[PDB]
């Protein structure tokens, strides 16, 4: 279901919709979430009303949480970019009492308004982070900001740098990740100088988050292009050797080692394209990557954001 | 193989039952049995719990006779609740949470009868107004470390969100058994009816507080306001004649007029406002 | 073989309903509670427990 | 307000750690070592923190 | 009272000093805890 | 949230705790106490207690493990 | 011949037996099937807790009847 | 093998004070209960019986149990007064036969009528077809100052089990004062 | 006889569970069970319960089935694990008391002659408490019978024990009023009182219309007490009352005056301290 | 088998101590089963008080491997 | 009136019932025609699980309605 959903994404081919429907209805805790994800992939951006009404039904009433924890992505992914047209869905999801659907609403409002800082989107998304009772949705809320801000990196430090001091660690991890994902392509001189104390926070997994964000923001910088590359190099090199530092921290260091030298240095992220348009496959890849918190083998989806960094000449079609 | 994501769901009713039973046997280690269902290989629900009769050794307890539970496990099915048993619990008062060297033995046979079994432990005297100290454990076979493997092959972050206490880790813990995360199953209806706790009769809201004692209370409070006001200006004059570093010490032995004054203003205003509003509402709503 | 002994001490006073201040036979003093079943009317100061 | 709340939350974990004795110093020795006396015990030869 | 309280918070500024207990003491505490738990 | 965290710190005041005598205060939130075991300690104090009741020779309670004023 | 037993997990077990089989022989067969120490397991039928020396015959048991098995339980 | 559960219904109306039979009527019906309960016990030991009684209003003296001693001692306590209330008796028996421990048991009513009753045909047919949907089996003993000519009871067995189904049977009064329990000894088995 | 009853919350959660648990088994409108508790002086304290199988058919008011020996031996089982509790009553969850109920009581009265009936409403829509308590009495009247048998009202309240209160307080994470104090002293009170009184008067009118017509089985006692109620209302307009009311409020205001003055001067001192603590420190950065 | 079990409790190092007392106490008025301790009540024999060489005093709700009939202060 | 029961095996069995029928009796028919004992099933109906003390009318089920059925293995 993973392979087929990826390879046929966005086609809205009917046969795969059929087969994934019948695979979900089994109500099994290891099939139904993968079917949900694959369905989201193939149904990409269709805003298909009957399919949505179909797939919300099972999610309204099931015993197994895994399926909900999968479909929470799919019901956002089907809804890409329609902006206010999706509002009717939003006004339902944020009304739900089940925490997983409230969590999904965040991803949905994020994916509906990508690249545009619509005032009501930022207002509601920021509001819910301050006031919800469940920490996972409080994370996902601030996590969503990066998608709706990324066209104006100079803005985010004006807001995330306050919330980075939240007492509870979930909000700190969320804000650090939102910053790291939003500006990720540019070695911004300001944002980086927030992350050093985060790299020394007593909570281990927020340090993991901070290391990931740091290694992401810098992907092709050099010591002349920003004055910090060697610092983070040697930080990774020490913490990966240290025999006493925590697991679920140095895991982040290993991933940093990989990402910073990914693809022979010949690659970078492209969530903004040089034509001025947004580039869906990198958006999907990075969103699915952020879910590694729940299920490790999704990390491969990060590869969908890599793009070559070259110029090539041609004289004839051959 | 086992994993690092398994999740235990407990209802409110099991919680209140366990707290009450554990607190009643406060000097000793009481016992009980818990029942529910394995909805899947990743999650387990416990729905209800019932106590058990014991003869107590000084250190611990043993279940006196099994005829009791053999009766109970069919006595109640005449009224629904057909669930099978899934685990047991005992309470450590103030010690902390761990499995003793014999609790482990008792868990051995529970697991041998069903490999998914669980053990639960609670602390009824350290738990206060929140943060009720509950934990869940399961044994691990030393065979796996003889191979040099480790249990609980891992695929997810969500198991590592908490750290064990030093006291729990001095005892066996990871070298003998491993913990499982817990969460609370709820529904809106029971919440909607539980919050009625300390609601009160409507009539209580419309009482006039015995107009003869009210003035006595008022012009009792005013007297100590007098005697404090005459002691305030000394501490105002001494504001700066000494090193401020020791000024904290100037508080410690001797009550200060400023902080101790304003609580009387709080009392007086809070009383005299509502006493006056209620009289107006009465003098309008009746005739 | 499973029995366990108990310390002997002397009651000094009662603080609240379930907290009492007691003295051991060697010097130390403690604040501690009691079983719910004992007749707390008997525990006048100076009794041995 | 956030800083004071965080400090209050951390106070519980901070307060759990162990205490410290009080002693009377007799006279100092070479290389940052002194001699101290604790009243219900014998005298010790101890070293000095960097501050 | 409201008039006085309104202008009280203007002078408090430049309070960026925000430290809890330490930076490197956590490693020492963890090492001591591990050493105590070993024995 | 601060009200909950304010009343969450009373786990420390559990049932078995020793009794000592207050001697003096070196500064804020730190003091010298003498346990009835027979030795003197230099220890920490808890924040929420009232600082106007620490008289020269009053009687206080200490944590059984940490020997911290409670 | 053959006999059944059930237990509080909902598990059932089936034993080839003969009426001459002693209760201790039954316990032995149970351990041979599942490994439980014979002293932690206890048996009940007809409201009566079993003892070792009697036999299926003198227990008046008949084909395919179902015993109850229950476990010893202590803290410590 | 069939597993059985039976509610036995007993009359103690005023007319039960009659003694036209050789012993007091109470003794005859008591020994009838004895024989039927023993027969059901030996039929299968896991079968169980419960005791219910008719008067001006019905009563239950034991819930369904495999024991006999309680039934015997309670019936020893019984004393006859008041009218009879057959319809209510059957309806409450229908309630008590539910809430059953042995759901897989088939259900049996045994009934004695020692007195006349002003029952209504239409109500009894409604009840009877209801119970036929319930697929309950009734057996009834007419005796003493009988139901005249079995007149309603016949239609009862007609409307209930007893037509298109041999689950339910009417035994006429053995008119001779000899012990009816000895005389019904075949009809309960040749039901 | 008995002056008030205090109910612990554990029975509330147990009943709420039982209702849905039976909802599995059948189309039953109602459920019934046994209440266990203890006595002090004239006050009853009730703390634990278990359900008993029960059946009823709306075919008629006189065909219902309660099982004896289930209760008989279940109480034995509970006795054998806690000796302090005695059977002390029974409960059911009908929205209002039913016609059968008195004849139900005459059954179980054999187990305790003081037995009391408690109603627990499982579906709240309203701001009254969910409980009610009723005790049986005979009452004499001129004619129609020497005595009727009648349920009459005993006052009831919810309480909590030391540790069950901790348990419940752990669960209510999701809502609290912002601050206890004068705003709680009002909004948690006066508005609720006024709403309750309005609902009571509404029910009075609803009965009075169905007595002006409808079935109208006129009952004179109602009219007697209503005459008392209407006679009781005071004349506020009397001059000698007005002079007293002014002479009281015109005194009460002085204390608010004085207190507000003190509050203002303390806040002023606090401002002075802040400003001088700033101007003498800001200069240090040159 | 049980005999050798006893043999292993004895082992060897033993504190020495003096018998201070010999005492005789009777059960509570109510002694439910449930949670109840089979030691602080419901032994018909004596109970004792001892003084260790380390100057501690302990109550003993049961004496152990020695018959009280031959102990004296 | 007709309803269809799609088993996990893919086999769909024709069940004749009425709105006055009850889920316990549909389970009875299931045990009758497929042998499977009545506690070994869960009835899913592409939504919430069915409950046995309820009539078919309570679920608004109508002619030719289709449902899927899953086993309920317990223990091991």
């Amino acid at each position: 279901s993973l392979g087929l959903g990826l390879a046929a994404m966005g086609t809205a081919r009917q046969d795969v919709y059929d087969l994934l429907k019948t695979n979900l209805y089994q109500d099994d805790a290891v099939t139904g979430e993968a079917a949900g994800l694959a369905l989201g992939l193939v149904m990409l951006g269709s805003k298909n009303a009957q399919a949505i009404e179909d797939m919300v039904g099972y999610a309204q009433e099931t015993q197994h949480e895994k399926i909900l924890r999968g479909l929470a992505v799919g019901i956002a992914l089907v809804m890409y970019g329609r902006m206010e047209e999706a509002d009717a869905l939003i006004e339902s999801l944020c009304r739900d009492k089940d925490p997983i659907l409230r969590r999904s609403g965040m991803y949905t409002v994020a994916m509906a308004y990508c690249g545009s800082g619509n005032n009501k989107a930022i207002r509601r998304l920021l509001h819910v982070a301050v006031s919800d009772v469940n920490d996972d949705v409080r994370r996902a809320a601030v996590e969503s900001l990066g998608f709706i801000l990324f066209r104006t990196p100079e803005q985010c430090p004006s807001v995330v740098s306050l919330l980075s001091e939240s007492y509870n660690p979930h909000v700190r991890y969320g804000a650090a990740m939102a910053l790291g994902i939003c500006c990720a392509g540019t070695g911004n001189k300001e944002a980086i100088n927030l992350l050093e104390p985060m790299t020394n926070d007593p909570v281990n997994y927020v340090r993991q988050g901070a290391l990931i964000a740091s290694a992401l923001i810098m992907i092709q910088q050099t010591e002349i292009t920003c004055p910090k590359v060697n610092q983070f190099r040697q930080l990774y090199s020490k913490v990966i050797n240290d025999k006493h530092d925590d697991v679920m921290a140095k895991f982040g260091a290993i991933l940093a080692q990989g990402i910073l030298d990914a693809g022979g240095h010949n690659v970078t992220i492209s969530l903004q394209s040089r034509t001025g348009h947004t580039h869906m496959p990198s958006v999907v890849g990075v969103l699915v990557f952020t879910q590694f918190w729940f299920w490790f083998p999704l990390s491969h989806f990060l590869s969908l954001a890599y793009t070559p960094t070259c110029v090539i000449g041609l004289n004839k079609d051959l | 193989a086992v994993d690092t994501a398994e999740q235990v769901y407990i209802s409110s009713l099991a919680l209140l039952k366990m707290l009450k039973h554990g607190r009643a046997g406060v000097p000793m280690e009481v016992m009980g049995l818990m029942l529910g269902e394995f909805v899947d290989d990743y999650t387990v629900r416990v729905i209800d719990v019932f106590a058990m009769p014991q003869s107590g050794t000084g250190v611990s307890v043993e279940a006196v006779d099994p005829v009791f539970q053999a009766k109970m496990l069919d006595m109640l099915k005449q009224t629904g609740r057909p669930e099978m048993v899934v685990g047991w619990y005992h309470s450590h008062p103030g010690f902390g949470c761990w499995l003793s060297g014999v609790d482990i033995n008792t868990q051995q046979s529970f697991e041998a009868l069903s490999e998914r079994a669980v053990a639960v432990v609670v602390d009824p005297i350290q738990s206060v107004k929140g943060k009720v100290v509950i934990d869940a454990f399961r044994l691990i076979n030393a065979n796996m470390m003889v191979l040099g493997h480790e249990p609980r092959q891992t695929t997810s972050n969500l198991g590592h969100l908490n750290k064990p206490s030093i006291q729990a880790l001095i005892h066996g813990l990871n070298r003998h058994y491993y913990s499982i995360t817990i969460n609370y199953r709820k529904n809106e209806l029971e919440q909607k009816m539980l919050l009625n706790l300390h609601k009160k009769s409507w009539m209580e809201g419309l009482t006039l507080q015995d107009y003869s004692e009210h003035c006595k209370h008022n012009e009792s409070v005013v007297k100590e306001m007098l005697e404090l006001a005459k002691n305030y200006n000394k501490a105002v004059e001494e504001e700066d004649k000494m090193t401020p570093e020791q000024l904290a010490i100037k508080n410690v032995g001797k009550q200060d007029p400023k902080r101790h004054l304003e609580e009387h203003v709080d009392v007086l205003m809070t009383s005299n406002i509502v006493q006056c509003l209620a009289a107006m509402l009465d003098t309008v709503v009746f005739k | 073989l499973q029995s366990v002994g108990q310390i002997v001490g002397e009651v000094l006073k009662q603080l609240t309903e379930e907290k009492f201040i007691v003295k051991a036979t060697n010097g130390p003093r403690y604040v501690v509670g009691c079983r719910r079943q004992l007749d707390k009317s008997k525990l006048k100061p100076g009794t041995r427990v | 307000l956030n800083a004071k709340v965080r400090l209050l939350r951390e106070e519980l974990q901070l307060l759990q750690e162990q205490g410290s004795y009080v002693g009377e110093v007799v006279r100092a020795m070479d290389k940052k070592k002194v001699l101290v006396k604790v009243h219900p015990e014998g005298k010790f030869v101890v070293d000095v923190d960097k501050n | 009272h409201n008039m006085s309280v309104k202008a009280m918070r203007f002078p408090p500024k430049s309070y960026n000093k925000d430290l809890e207990s330490a930076e490197e003491r956590r490693e020492r505490e963890q090492q001591d805890l591990e050493f105590a738990k070993e024995m | 949230e601060f009200l909950h965290a304010q009343e969450e710190v009373k786990r420390i005041q559990s049932i078995p705790l020793v009794i000592g005598q207050f001697l003096e205060a070196v500064d804020q939130n730190t003091a010298i106490v003498g346990s009835t075991t027979g030795s003197n300690y230099y220890v920490r104090i808890l924040s929420t207690i009232d600082r106007e009741l620490l008289k020269p020779n009053a009687s206080v309670a200490l944590h059984k493990h940490s020997n911290a004023l409670v | 011949m053959q006999i059944f037993v059930k237990t509080l997990t909902g598990k059932t077990i089936t034993l080839e037996v003969e009426p001459s089989d002693t209760i201790e022989n039954v316990k032995a067969k149970i351990q041979d099937k599942e490994g439980i120490p014979p002293d932690q397991q206890r048996l009940i039928f007809a409201g009566k807790q079993l003892e070792d020396g009697r036999t299926l015959s003198d227990y008046n048991i008949q084909r395919e009847s179902t015993l109850h098995l229950v476990l010893r339980l202590r803290g410590g | 093998m069939v597993l059985e559960s039976t509610m036995v219904c007993v009359d103690n109306s005023e007319y039960m004070r009659n003694g036209d039979f050789l012993p007091t009527r109470l003794q005859a019906q008591q020994d009838a209960v004895n024989i039927v309960c023993h027969s059901k016990t030996r039929s299968n030991p896991e079968n169980n019986v419960g005791l219910i009684t008719l008067a001006n209003d019905c009563e239950v003296l034991t819930t369904l149990t495999p024991d006999t001693g309680r039934i015997l001692s309670k019936l020893h306590t019984v004393q006859p007064k008041g009218k009879i209330t057959f319809c209510t008796g059957i309806r409450v028996a229908h309630l008590a036969l539910k809430h059953r421990q042995g759901k897989n048991h088939k259900m049996r009513i045994i009934a004695f009528v020692g007195s006349p009753v002003e029952d209504n045909e239409k109500d009894l047919v409604k009840l009877a077809k209801r119970l036929k949907k319930e697929k309950v089996n009734v057996d009834i003993i007419n005796f003493g100052e009988e139901e005249v000519n079995t007149e309603k009871l016949t239609a009862f067995v007609n409307t209930l089990n007893g037509k298109d189904g041999t689950g339910s049977h009417l035994v006429t009064v053995p008119p001779g004062p000899s012990l009816a329990d000895a005389l019904i000894s075949s009809p309960i088995l040749a039901g | 006889a008995v002056q008030k009853v205090v109910v612990h919350p554990l029975v509330l959660l147990s009943v709420v569970d039982h209702f849905n648990r039976i909802g599995k088994v059948g189309n039953q409108k109602r459920v019934v069970g046994v209440l266990l508790g203890s006595w002090q002086k004239k006050v009853l304290d009730v703390s634990n319960s278990f359900a008993v199988p029960f059946d009823e058919d709306d075919k008629d008011d006189s065909v219902w089935f309660l099982d004896h020996d289930y209760l008989e031996n279940m109480y034995g089982m509970f006795k054998k694990v806690n000796a302090r509790e005695r059977i002390v009553g029974w409960y059911h969850t009908g929205p209002k008391l039913h016609k059968n109920d008195i004849a139900i009581n005459e059954l179980m009265k054999r187990y305790c002659p003081n037995s009391v009936l408690v109603i627990i409403d499982v579906k709240p829509k309203d701001l009254g408490l969910p409980t009610e308590a009723y005790i049986s009495v005979e009452e004499v009247h001129d004619d129609g019978t020497p005595t009727s048998k009648t349920f009459e009202h005993v006052t009831s309240e919810i309480g909590a024990e030391e540790a069950e209160e901790v348990g419940v307080e752990h669960l209510l994470r999701d809502i609290k009023d912002t601050t206890v104090g004068t705003l709680s002293q009002r909004i948690t009170n006066q508005v609720h009182g006024l709403k309750g009184l309005n609902s009571k008067l509404l029910d009075i009118r609803s009965y009075l219309e169905k007595v002006a017509t409808g079935k109208l089985p006129i009952n004179h006692q109602i009219i007697y007490q209503l005459q008392d109620v209407f006679n009781l209302l005071p004349d506020v307009s009397l001059q000698e009352f007005v002079k007293a009311f002014y002479l009281k409020t015109n005194d009460q205001m002085v204390v608010v005056y004085l207190a507000s003055l003190i509050r203002s001067v303390v806040a002023l001192h606090n401002l002075i301290n802040n400003k001088i603590a700033n101007r003498d420190a800001e200069k240090k950065e040159g | 088998e049980n005999s050798e079990k006893i043999k292993v409790n004895k082992t060897l190092p033993y504190l020495v101590s003096n018998v201070i007392e010999l005492l005789d106490v009777d059960p509570n008025d109510q002694e439910e089963d449930g949670a109840n301790i089979d030691l602080d009540s419901q032994r018909k024999g004596k109970c004792a008080v001892i003084k260790t060489s380390t100057r501690q005093t302990y109550f003993l709700p049961v004496i152990g491997l020695v018959d009280a009939e031959k102990l004296k202060p």
